[PDB]
RNA sequence: CUUGAGUCUCGUAGAGGGGGGUAGAAUUCCAGGUGUAGCGGUGAAAUGCGUAGAGAUCUGGAGGAAUACCGGUGGCGAAGGCGGCCCCCUGGACGAAGACUGACGCUCAGGUGCGAAAGCGUGGGGAGCAAACAGGAUUAGAUACCCUGGUAGUCCACGCCGUAAACGAUGUCGACUUGGAGGUUGUGCCCUUGAGGCGUGGCUUCCGGAGCUAACGCGUUAAGUCGACCGCCUGGGGAGUACGGCCGCAAGGUUAAAACUCAAAUGAAUUGACGGGGGCCCGCACAAGCGGUGGAGCAUGUGGUUUAAUUCGAUGCAACGCGA
């Protein structure tokens, strides 16, 4: 949408589902993805696999926006904090 | 812990690096047959207890029902292919 | 009279209390954009939200609650209990010398006052939550559990309540009796460096001596040794119940029996038992390697079918090429 290769990733890390947005430095969201509902829902949620797949979903949701460095400002702790962080960093981005 | 069994060197050549080989291609306590097997394959072709043992066992273990004249000489072909 | 008690003079520490404004973190919606397949959750869905733009972002608002670090083995308070910052009013405590009074004391039935939380009443307030209640599924059926909303309440003002495992389950006051280890707060001497080294007070945490205790334990903050006064107890249950009184806005509280029934109820400690909160060690137990049985035909044995009988016993590992 902007092709600035910059912005922040507000990680809305809740217990059951961690649903991370991609908003710019100004404060407008770019593209979005979700862990729950996006392929799995249940009590067996809240797992590092869920956080990781949410990270890849949030990445691929904004891989077409010409962004290659997204910072992380996480809101609250969620299950698999290291899993989602590592998965997001593996997409080729700078915090 | 304890070390592996020490075997006297192969008397025929006085070398330790051949007795261990002839003891595993051996079957049913028939060492006498074993020389008839491998010496015909060897005299006429012209930790150290983990990877050498495992790899060389794989050579011996495929000569049971290959269906030819005799696996006594087929293993000679197999080692010839290996060498 | 001056040793108890008090008055004074000067400082110290403190979430002691009442007020008054005060600021952010978080909090939800709105105010907009940024965004479209999700938000949501359990034993599981689901119920409830959303594609009508839902969450998050920044933006400002709204408003209430409560003050993360400091923070504690801390502190203050009679107890309940007190924790953002700052001011006003205020209480008590402690230390140093000195002055003053001149037994002015201690304890207290009755009485009086304070008194968590819930609750009540009257007005407000309501950001989150949350008995009740409302959806889904429960489970042996579910009015389980749960999750989703959610009202009283929670918050403020005034009045009521007057109760708690209101506990240190330890009344108040004084005196005396070995130690060791701390913390907090004063203060004297000497290092006139800041602590320092040596005192000396007050509070306070923990070991332990004698002593005491049934034991556990307590142990100079005593459960020791004593003295003053008060409250209270008299087997368990019935029962802190009934009745009456008093009190309260009903709400309940307080005072407080008996019949009847039982031969116990109980404290502390001992042993060893489940102990689904542990470790440690050893073992062809696992790891490695070797050779195999479960497929077939016979031998034998075991259960099952028939026959007069297929004799009996063995019948998890510790019966089944067993007695034989």
């Amino acid at each position: 949408r902007k092709q600035v290769s910059d912005g922040v990733a507000h990680i809305h890390a809740s217990f059951n589902n961690t649903i991370v947005t991609i908003t710019d430095r100004q404060g407008n969201a770019l593209g979005w993805a979700t862990a729950g509902g996006s392929g799995f829902r249940g009590s067996r949620k809240s797992t590092p696999f869920a956080a990781q797949v949410a990270a890849e979903r949030c990445a691929d949701a904004v891989k077409e926006y010409g962004i290659k460095n997204l910072e992380v400002m996480v809101k609250g702790p969620g299950p698999g904090r290291e899993s989602t962080i590592r998965a997001l960093n593996a997409a080729g981005f700078r915090i | 812990v304890i070390g592996q069994r020490k075997i006297l060197p192969d008397p025929k050549f006085g070398s330790e690096l051949l007795a261990k080989f002839v003891n595993i291609l051996m079957v049913d306590g028939k060492k006498s047959t074993a020389e008839s097997i491998v010496y015909s394959a060897l005299e006429t072709l012209a930790r150290p207890v983990r990877r050498n043992a495992l790899a060389m066992r794989w050579i011996v273990e495929a000569a049971r029902k290959r269906g030819d004249k005799s696996m006594a000489l087929r293993l000679a072909n197999e080692l010839s292919d290996a060498a």
